[PDB]
């Protein structure tokens, strides 16, 4: 289903981008319109190859692919947490009450 | 570039340029980049670059009483329009022949081919000055 709701997203701005062409025509597009997709132009020249290069990686290590004394401070840890967390509930509420 | 109609040549060019300013004014007040960055290439690409020939074309150079014939073309001088400062040869020519027709007929030729002279004067300083306020202008 979420497959479907990506694909068919891409189905609505299509025919979203379809309709903002059909009609919309007609030497019109302009100062602030033309503005935004000068901006937007703009903003698709501001990557992809890092992003190839980490793809890579990711491939690499999947490939690659094909301790009791500290459990004590981890429960220090998280029972300072379960601590703060009243008092933040707390401050929550007080403030509600402000309101 | 008119060379026998130099004076309107530039006038033009000039008001031309005012247009073109005010546009140029609106224009970047809202927006546009091609028709600015065309004028620029063909302003700057590389043969002289276009303004700079502009630039180089306008051109930076330029029986009587002598003293009293200065003064009396200095009270035919007027401002023309461009604040080119010429002396008006018919104005000139008119108050000479009245000067002249005001021993004093056999020197009737001699005192209006002087007049002529005065006004042939005038009529150079007058384009002189236009020629000025038009480089001026440019």
């Amino acid at each position: 289903y979420k497959r479907k709701l990506m694909e068919l997203s891409h189905r609505v701005l299509q025919v979203l981008i379809k309709q903002e062409i059909q009609r919309k025509s007609g030497f019109a597009i302009q100062a602030e319109e033309e503005q935004l997709r000068v901006q937007l132009d703009t903003i698709q020249s501001e990557f992809k190859g890092r992003l190839n290069e980490l793809m890579s990686q990711i491939r690499m290590q999947n490939h690659f692919g094909a301790l009791r004394e500290i459990k004590q401070h981890l429960k220090q840890q998280q029972e300072g947490v379960s601590h703060l967390i009243s008092i933040i509930k707390d401050n929550h509420e007080d403030i509600k009450l402000i309101e | 570039s008119v060379e026998e109609s130099e004076i309107s040549a530039m006038n033009q060019m000039s008001w031309l340029m005012k247009t073109a300013t005010i546009e140029l004014r609106i224009t970047s007040l809202n927006r546009q980049r091609s028709h600015t960055q065309r004028l620029l290439h063909l302003l700057l690409d590389d043969v002289r670059r276009k303004i700079l020939r502009i630039l180089d074309s306008i051109q930076f150079s330029n029986f009587f009483d002598r003293s009293q014939i200065e003064q009396v073309i200095a009270n035919c001088e007027h401002k023309n329009r461009r604040g080119q400062t010429v002396c008006n040869v018919k104005l000139l020519h008119r108050v000479l022949v009245a000067e002249v027709n005001a021993a004093a007929i056999g020197q009737r030729p001699l005192l209006m081919e002087e007049i002529n002279t005065i006004l042939q004067y005038v009529v150079e300083r007058n384009k002189l000055l236009q020629c000025l306020h038009a480089k001026r202008h440019a």
